[PDB]
């Protein structure tokens, strides 16, 4: 599922500003 | 009912004109040096960042708890964050709205800049969202309603926010939201061009290096609502470059459980064409406030914090909603650093 792809995505922690 | 909404609307106009008067006053003569480091007992480090740290502190005389954001002047300068940091303090000491964090004290010394805010033990929406998975639509709507009012407020002052994400939203002891960061906030009439923000939340016109206006905040609201209600953002990938492609593509896939009303709102907020994006049309924020997804929202009751929150983090001073960090000393040089850069702070 999409959620599984996200949970496996590596961008699941806090996200920094560019 | 319509004349009650009309009267509601006129109340809002009147409120905003007054809020702007008071903002411009504090904005033209900001407070400075309203406390000093020794007035606080440091308890624990709650966060770290490229140019500073946040610490839980306790005011010795009052016993009240505060989050103290400590910025290393020299690193702020090296990383070219002078304007953002000056902007953050000046805005926070000037704004006044129920869903913003409360700046109580600020000061500087030879080495650092300090901003002292009322402590919110519940922590950031981010941790709770990731743990619970996703919020139900009523739950997501509760939070979204507070962002809508906050943006109506900030935008009325010509402030673009540009930093919306669950990371920058706290859940207070009544289950209500507090927006935290204002480094990227900027007073602007019309467009601006700085490439700033977080990849998942960037509007297409930011990515496309054309100018942009406050419509980027309404786009970001769409991203936030989507991520709260689905459990994942509408555009994600392993690298930022891959995220941007998806954002500009103009294609969003909605979860099968998203209501028809939610999807219709999100198509109008995640509208790649900024000239057709809700919140940027002739009727302004009212297109959002009057959308069917918000039909059951009592905007007055939300503003006055009268709605019972759908979630109250477990009341335990407590530190459990924040991670553990290696405790280090706050270094204060015997020499003044970057005095010219931070005179106004
Ligand atoms: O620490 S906060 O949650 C926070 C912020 C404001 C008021 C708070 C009241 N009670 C508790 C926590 C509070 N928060 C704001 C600061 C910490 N970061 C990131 C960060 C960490 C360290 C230095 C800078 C930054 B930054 O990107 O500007 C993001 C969230
Ligand atoms: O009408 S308000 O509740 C109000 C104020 C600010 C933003 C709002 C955004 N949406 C809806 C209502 C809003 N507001 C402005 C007009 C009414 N007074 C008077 C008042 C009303 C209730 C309690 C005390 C004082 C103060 C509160």
């Amino acid at each position: 599922t999409t959620t599984a792809d996200f949970i496996a995505s590596g961008r699941t922690g806090r996200r920094d500003a560019i | 009912a319509a004349a009650k909404k009309g009267s509601e609307q006129e109340s809002v106009k009147e409120f905003l004109a007054k809020a702007k008067e008071e903002f411009l006053k504090k904005w033209e003569s900001p407070s400075q040096n309203t406390a000093q480091l020794d007035h606080f007992d440091r308890i624990k480090t709650l966060g770290t960042g490229s140019f500073g740290r946040v610490m839980l502190v306790k005011h010795k005389e009052t016993g009240n708890h505060y989050a103290m954001k400590i910025l290393d002047k020299q690193k702020v300068v090296k990383l070219k964050q002078i304007e953002h940091t000056l902007n953050e303090k000046r805005i926070l000491q000037a704004v006044n709205f129920p869903f913003l964090v409360k700046l109580e004290f600020s000061f500087k010394d030879n080495s650092n800049l300090y901003m002292v805010m009322e402590y919110v033990p519940g922590g950031e929406m981010f941790s709770h969202l990731r743990r619970i998975g996703r919020f139900s639509e009523p739950h997501a709507r509760f939070y979204a309603a507070q962002i809508v009012l906050t943006f109506e407020y900030l935008h009325s002052l010509d402030l673009i926010y540009r930093d919306l994400k669950p990371e920058n939203l706290l859940i207070d002891q009544q289950g209500y939201i507090q927006v935290t960061d204002f480094g990227f906030a900027k007073r602007v009439k019309g467009r601006t061009w700085t490439l700033c923000g977080t990849p998942e939340y960037l509007a297409p016109e930011i990515i496309l290096s054309k100018g942009y206006n406050k419509a980027v905040d309404w786009w970001a609201l769409g991203v936030l609502i989507y991520e709260m209600a689905a459990g994942y953002p509408p555009f994600f990938a392993d690298q930022p470059i891959q995220i941007y492609e998806k954002i500009v593509s103009g294609k969003v896939r909605f979860p099968s459980h998203f209501s028809s009303d939610l999807k219709d709102l999100l198509r109008n907020l995640l509208q790649v064409d900024l000239t057709k994006r809700f919140g940027n049309l002739k009727n302004g924020v009212n297109d959002i406030k009057n959308h069917k997804w918000f039909a059951t929202t009592d905007w007055i009751a939300i503003y006055q914090r009268k709605v019972e929150a759908p979630f109250i983090p477990k009341f335990k001073g407590d530190t459990s909603n924040f991670d553990d960090y290696e405790e280090e000393e706050i270094r204060v040089s015997i020499n003044e650093k970057c005095g010219k850069e931070f005179t106004e702070f």
